[PDB]
């Protein structure tokens, strides 16, 4: 078996926010943990206050569907993509586009910003990604080799600096420099949709409806499964304290732990009043910037904000 | 005398792509005539 | 009818621009490049064959009809090598796929290649496949005489499948060509393997049939 | 010994070559190998559902 | 004397019947023990090779045994040629069809509104 | 002390060489004390030359290194009537003459211009099917094969 | 005696002394030039069919194509200083560089 996994406490639904007009695709937190920004069908983007839950501003610029949204750690910059081919760049003192990055050739399906040099990827439904220059809108790669949408990607500063799922199963793992696949990992059946990297731990998660597995850098060489969330998974996130979430597409949430892969919790949630009971579905979780939070944006327009349990013990709530 | 890509069908084998080779000798093996 | 060699090279230029267009427009549903390197072969031009083949596989290659077809095509036209290679690259990057080792070892059984065939079971079994797969191993072995073969291979099979029904299908194996003592070894080691806790009734009644 | 010198471009001198080819896009790289589990097996109830 | 049974159900896998038909072909095979030993007594500790031990270059075919694979090619292929079994052109029921497409999907729905 | 079928069990395939003492007695010596004492347990083929020659047993692997019995080495031991005139014909290779060390060769045919430069120190008793198998390796410019085959076990007869 | 068959190499061998181009156990005879790639073997004797899918393709691709790549590796522990990221200052070099 296993040694026997960490006791994390369960985690509790406390809010349930409710102001936009089609699904909430995408959600992000500022560096500072003041406000979080929510992108949605109704292509807006609103921009909500972490402590009372109240809308501060509504950013009106797509075209369609927003499918991301990233804040920039080094620079005031809002990052949005969506699925009208269209990259753009809000500056957050004036509240206006200011840069825009023209190239794909359909929806752009996701986005991620390089920590230390100013750079972006995007991953999109033509089967290719591309790393664009943040300061004079220019592409300079063009990572391709996918041979399907590529659902999602993740950068990061080590090496390899760049991991990308997509529709056609496989992941790959990419130099920025040279700008071609290092490693190409085939063991998914089904779409890879997520993909997470550990905060502290040189190792990674990508999910999909088989099951999760768990990788280690830099060549990805496998770990372990986490089997028993049969659901297509839209979403992984996790904390700095192992815990692991893993959200489905029929509603369905799951919270792992990270280190041994034992599932301690699972929520399902209820849908809004004037929802169907077929339009149950979590499109993006984020974690709080204090990683007591947990955010959710769920296909029947509502944001759910899950805090931790205060009053549960050990023997309160065992682990099997 | 003039299309571009008419005899890229009768003349030459369209794209030619020869089989990858693999721990056997391929070489002795030739085929009939019709 | 066509006469001679302008007519009918005409009737090739028709045939493969048509081919080629279907191609073009669609590139995918591999119903066409087939339906393309099967007329290629059916004229006997089976190099043109073998670049349509190739060029499909760059455009899926995790379709399995593609790589029969082409194994197929090449075997009827007695390419042996080539079939040889064609099965090999094919159970190397779709290994999970068990048509590919079946009939690549009935192939080789088929050409005297006994050596061969066992390379290739053994390789299979690498992969510690399926009941099925071991199964077709042992009546392999036993299409030859070969019977201590046999029983080192089920002694990894029912390590490999650690099911009651397997230790059984052990034991009666042994007991059909006669090796009661050892047979005896196999129900003491099948009970003390199992152990308490799990253990139930079919085992004990083979077990008891057995001694009876 | 050779020296290398660059020679001088003319400023007012329009592109010289057509840069627009059309050609289908080369053979990808050599396959992955699929590295699943084991397949398991659909009913014919299933396939029924 | 023997007997034994064996009843058709569901395709449920391309697999199953892959796995039917070569239970089969495999049956069928019947080996001479005589060019086993011949091949054995020449090669001797090279018979037994693990998926990684041993290995010599390649074993040439005489060509008569090529013959054997290529009849059995030809019957397999016969076999599976006859796969779907066609039922006759019966004009005597009653004929909404415009043409055999149209007449085919309306057969497709007769299988799924009762 | 002259052991008669050195075995040197290369990852490639399994040897054991038979050197002729009486002909060849420092670098048969030499040989053995070298196979039984393990050394050449990692020694990359640093020259393979198609139906030439396989010429490794460097401990850089490059064909600057190499020492022998005797220090860094030795003169050669010439034979008048053994010669490279077939394969297998164990002989350390030099640079200049009385300075033979570490490296080995081993001949894959005739080599009748070897004769002289080489001193034909005996013959591959074990592997020689091996021998034309690593002969027909293809190998990069610099006859370091793009193959890294090595020796798993060296050692001499009991 | 002038050694012409094999079998006259008992064991194998090749006669120095002999004048004769010595053949043993299928020496000296350059073949014909056959396609088949280099069956290479590993470090212990394995026969490495790694080479059949690294077809055309450089040692730094990663192929995972061996089952012992599936199997789950026990790494079930939170210490192991085998998996943490490189120190920052690695980190920093490969920015710059970048």
């Amino acid at each position: 078996t296993m040694p026997k996994p960490q006791w994390h406490p369960p985690w509790k639904l406390y809010r349930v926010i409710s102001g936009h007009l089609g699904w909430v695709r995408c959600i992000a937190v500022e560096p500072g943990n003041q406000w979080f920004v929510t992108g949605s069908a109704d292509r807006t983007i609103k921009i909500w206050d972490l402590a009372s839950g109240k809308l501060k501003l509504s950013l009106t610029g797509h075209i369609s569907t927003v499918r991301g949204v990233i804040v920039s750690t080094r620079s005031p910059y809002l990052f949005s993509c969506g699925e009208d081919k269209q990259v753009k760049c809000w500056d957050l003192e004036y509240n206006k586009v200011i840069r825009h990055y023209h190239g794909h050739l359909s929806a752009v399906y996701g986005l991620d910003l390089h920590p230390t040099i100013d750079v972006l990827v995007t991953c999109s439904r033509d089967s290719t990604a591309r790393i664009w220059d943040v300061r004079t809108k220019a592409s300079v790669h063009t990572l391709s080799g996918h041979t399907n949408a590529v659902a999602t990607v993740r950068c990061q500063a080590a090496e390899p600096q760049i991991i990308t799922g997509s529709h056609d199963t496989t992941i790959r793992l990419w130099d920025l420099v040279a700008g071609k696949t290092r490693v190409t990992l085939t063991n998914h059946k089904k779409s890879v949709r997520a993909v997470v990297l550990h905060p502290r731990h040189y190792t990674f998660a990508s999910g999909s409806p088989d099951n999760i597995k768990q990788w280690k850098f830099p060549d990805g060489s496998f770990i372990q499964n986490l089997s028993g969330h049969n659901a297509i998974i839209n979403t992984l996130t996790v904390n700095s304290d192992g815990v692991l979430v893993s959200g489905a597409d029929n509603g369905t949430m799951h919270l792992w732990d990270w280190r041994t892969g034992y599932n301690f919790q699972r929520v399902h949630a209820a849908v809004q009043p004037g929802s169907l009971d077929s339009e149950s579905g979590i499109f993006a979780c984020a974690f709080d910037q204090s990683e007591s939070r947990l955010l959710t944006a769920e296909a029947d327009k509502t944001i759910k904000v899950y805090r931790e349990d205060d009053t549960a013990t050990e023997e309160t709530h065992p682990v099997s | 005398r003039k299309r571009k890509r008419g005899v890229d069908y009768n003349a030459e084998i369209p794209f030619e792509k020869k089989p990858a080779l693999g721990f056997y000798d391929t070489s002795e093996e030739n085929y009939q005539a019709l | 009818k066509i006469t001679d060699e302008e007519e009918l090279n005409d009737y090739k230029l028709r045939k493969r621009k048509t081919f080629e267009d279907n191609i073009r427009k669609n590139r995918t549903v591999i119903s066409n490049w087939i339906k393309y390197a099967q007329w290629e072969e059916s004229l006997k031009e089976i190099q043109r064959a073998r670049s349509i083949y190739e060029r499909a596989l760059d455009v899926d290659y995790r379709n399995i009809t593609l790589w029969l077809k082409y194994a197929e095509m090449e075997m009827k036209n007695r390419q042996v090598n080539h079939a040889r290679n064609i099965w090999d690259r094919a159970i190397t990057t779709l290994p999970r796929v068990n048509q590919f080792w079946y009939k690549y070892t009935y192939m080789e059984e088929m050409l005297g290649n006994v050596a061969g065939a066992r390379q290739v079971f053994e390789r299979w079994m690498e992969w510690q496949p399926e009941e099925q797969a071991w199964h077709s191993y042992i009546n392999f072995e036993l299409r030859y005489k070969e019977v201590d073969r046999a029983r080192t291979i089920y002694e990894r099979f029912v390590l490999v499948h650690p099911d009651v029904k397997n230790w059984i299908k052990y034991a009666r194996f042994e007991e059909k060509h006669a090796y009661f003592a050892h047979a005896r070894k196999v129900y003491e080691r099948a009970v003390e393997f199992f152990g308490d806790e799990h253990m139930d009734e079919h085992l004990y009644v083979a077990f008891a049939k057995f001694e009876e | 010994v050779i020296r290398m010198v660059e020679m001088q471009k003319d400023p007012m001198e329009p592109p010289r070559f057509k840069i627009n080819k059309k050609i289908p896009r080369g053979p990808p790289s050599p396959p992955a190998p699929v590295m699943h589990s084991p397949s398991r097996k659909m009913t014919v109830k299933e396939q029924q559902e | 004397k023997k007997k034994r049974k064996n009843p058709d159900l569901g395709f449920s896998d391309y697999a199953a019947a892959q796995l039917r038909q070569y239970h089969r072909l495999t049956k069928q095979i019947k080996p001479d023990m005589e060019t086993y030993e011949r091949l054995r007594e020449k090669h001797g500790e090279e018979f037994f090779p693990t998926s990684n031990s041993l290995l010599h270059g390649t074993h040439v075919p005489s060509t008569e045994e090529i013959d054997r694979m290529v009849i059995d090619l030809e019957k397999q292929i016969e076999k599976r040629d006859k796969y779907s079994r066609r039922r006759p052109y019966n004009d005597d029921a009653d004929i909404d069809y415009i043409n055999e497409r149209n007449a085919k999907f309306n057969k497709k729905a007769e299988r799924f509104y009762g | 002390w002259q052991p008669p079928n050195v075995y040197l069990e290369t990852s490639m395939g399994i040897i054991v060489l038979e050197l002729y003492w009486k002909h060849a007695p420092k670098t048969c010596k030499n040989f053995a004390e070298l196979a039984r004492r393990g050394y050449y347990n990692g020694t990359k083929f640093h020259r393979i030359i198609k139906d030439f020659m396989i010429q490794g047993g460097d401990p850089t692997g490059t064909g600057r290194g190499g020492a022998s019995i005797y220090g860094k080495q030795f003169e050669d031991e010439l034979h008048p009537d053994l010669k490279f005139t077939g394969a297998g014909i164990l002989a350390m290779a030099n640079a200049g003459p009385d300075t033979n060390g570490s490296q080995f060769f081993v001949t894959l045919a005739p080599t009748q211009w070897l004769d002289g430069k080489h001193t034909i120190f005996g013959r591959v008793c074990q592997g020689i099917g091996m021998v034309n198998r690593v002969g027909m390796v293809e190998t990069n410019s610099q006859d370091r094969p793009v193959d890294d085959v090595k020796i798993i076990k060296a050692y001499p007869s009991g | 005696w002038i050694p012409r068959l094999l079998e006259d190499f008992g064991d194998g061998g090749a006669f120095p002394e002999i004048h004769v181009a010595q053949y043993p156990l299928d020496m000296g005879r350059k073949k014909k030039m056959s396609n088949a790639l280099a069956i290479q073997v590993d470090s212990e004797g394995k026969i490495k069919y790694d080479a059949i899918a690294r077809q055309g393709q450089s040692k730094d691709k990663v192929i995972y194509s061996k089952y012992t790549d599936l199997v789950p590796k026990e790494v079930m522990n939170a210490d192991d200083p085998d998996l943490q990221r490189p120190d920052e200052e690695a980190i920093k070099e490969i920015t710059e560089k970048t």
